[PDB]
């Protein structure tokens, strides 16, 4: 497992979370559900140097 | 001597 | 004089905690020990003792079968163990020293150890949704904070700015995960007038978010 | 084994007043018993033991008395801190059993609560749930029960409570009520409801709203 990073780029909700996982798309999968959770729809990146997704409104 | 932990338990030597 | 307990405890059912209870100041054997149970919003509760001289572990009718003590003499450390948890088990437990000798008058509890939390939930790390709470003289605002596990999450307002008229609840555990909620009150000229934020952090998921509470309508 | 006895639950009191707590032992005690405090997130911590002696450090304001199965703990000039929890404990004979307890709070003029309603954001409704909140907040007394109701009619599943301890600034109390369903069922039903009871109204404080 590796820690994996999600920054938040949204209308009304902005941040950051993390989530540890075996690798990066099943970390992607856990992201894509907390932001559906909270109401965030967007685009999708994901840089690997630093394990960052982001989320943008 | 005796130690005597609670009021109700006996005393060891 | 002191009585030092060991940390937090979260645990799935079925599962088994140890928790220890290190005293420092005194001769170890000259006392023995004792745990107390409190859940949640509930009063003291006497499980059992232990004699530090002998190792004899006396247990209360209600703590028979799962509740096991022991001790480790040359660390002057006593444990409680809670095999195989259930729901029930979600609470705070003390050990504290009972203050007697051969010859005294008096029979007390004197030092107790700072307690140790055991939460029992089937969830893992589990960071929170953040929901606004908006309306649809002075205007009440909040955010609801659902989903997370394990405890705490932290909350502000404008980055602790706003602390007058803040109600911040107690989190409730329902079906393994936690909701907690607060309210803000201000005056009506100032939202939505001016942006009202809440701020919520949960350290073990390393959740930090702000969300903004918009108005939606008149 | 042997039953303990704290009366009252819960106690009203002023700053510089004094105040009696009792405990009745179901038998003959001696005077094997002793009194603790408790301060929130806090361990208990002795003030009196063999019923009338006081703990060292602890302030002259606190005293027991009693013998047998009648027993009292005063405080003679209430201080802020003073308004906390207080247990009895009877050390004669296993299993040492504890009072139920008592928490002091501070007197005030009675105060309606201000109670506020909030539907399902869209956030929250996009992942298919839907929870409705009351906030009641800055009542007094300590004493309310909130009813929700769905159409009409009375609904008690789904309910999460939570409260306030007594506020330090102006003493009130508030309380927080989350009525949980599926986005399925809220969007089934039309009107929404809830119904606060309290000593300062004949009449339920009530907010609603339809969807």
């Amino acid at each position: 497992v590796t820690t994996y990073k999600l920054v938040i780029n949204g209308k009304t909700l902005k941040g950051e979370t993390t989530t540890k996982a075996v690798d990066a798309a099943t970390a992607e999968k856990v992201f894509k559900q907390y932001a559906n959770d909270n109401g965030v729809d967007g685009e999708w990146t994901y840089d690997d140097a630093t394990k960052t997704f982001t989320v943008t409104e | 001597h005796f130690v005597q932990q609670t009021p109700k338990s006996q005393p060891t030597l | 004089v002191q009585l030092q307990q060991s940390g937090p405890e979260l645990k799935k059912p079925g599962e088994t905690v140890k928790l220890s209870c290190k005293a420092s100041g005194y001769t170890f054997t000259n006392f023995g020990l004792n745990w107390m149970k409190q859940a949640p919003g509930k009063g003291l509760k006497w499980m059992g003792w232990i004699n530090t001289y002998t190792g004899e572990s006396t247990y209360a009718d209600d703590f028979k079968g799962r509740f096991a003590f022991s001790l480790e003499t040359s660390a002057s450390t006593a444990y409680l163990q809670i095999n195989n948890v259930k729901n029930e088990d979600t609470a705070t437990y003390f050990c504290a020293r009972g203050f007697y000798y051969y010859g005294s008058r008096y029979f007390y509890f004197d030092y107790w150890g700072q307690g140790t939390t055991l939460t029992v939930s089937s969830a893992k790390t589990t960071a929170p949704s953040v929901y606004p709470l908006a309306p649809v003289s002075s205007v009440t605002l909040g955010c609801l904070v659902k989903g997370y596990f394990p405890e705490p999450v932290t909350l502000t307002w404008n980055s602790g700015s706003l602390s007058s008229g803040v109600h911040t609840f107690p989190a409730v555990l329902q079906s393994d995960l936690y909701t907690l909620s607060s309210s803000v009150t201000v005056t009506s000229s100032t939202w939505p007038s001016q942006s009202i934020t809440c701020n919520v952090a949960h350290p073990a998921s390393s959740t930090k978010v702000d969300k903004k509470i918009e108005p939606r309508g008149p | 084994g042997i039953v303990m006895t704290q009366t009252p639950a819960s106690q009203s009191a002023s700053l510089g007043e004094s105040v009696t707590i009792t405990c009745l032992a179901s038998q003959t005690i001696g005077t094997w018993l002793a009194w603790y405090q408790q301060k929130p997130g806090k361990s208990p911590q002795l003030l009196i033991y063999a019923a009338t002696s006081l703990a060292d450090g602890v302030p002259s304001r606190f005293s027991g008395s009693g013998s047998g199965t009648k027993f009292s703990f005063k405080i003679s000039s209430l201080q802020a801190e003073d308004f906390v929890s207080y247990y009895c404990q009877q050390l004669s004979s296993t299993p040492y059993t504890f009072g139920g307890g008592t928490k002091l709070e501070i007197k005030r003029a009675d105060a309606a609560p201000t109670v506020s309603i909030f539907p399902p954001s869209s956030e929250q409704l996009t992942s298919g749930g839907a929870s409705v909140v009351c906030f009641l907040n800055n009542f007094y007394p300590k004493d309310i029960n909130v009813k929700w109701k769905i159409d009409g009619k009375e609904r008690q599943n789904g309910v999460l409570n939570s409260w306030t301890d007594q506020d330090s600034k102006d003493s009130t109390y508030s309380m927080s009520s989350t009525l949980t369903l599926t986005k399925d069922e809220y969007e089934r039903h039309n009107s929404y409801t809830c119904e606060a009871t309290h000593k300062t109204s004949t009449s339920p404080i009530v907010k609603s709203f339809n969807r």
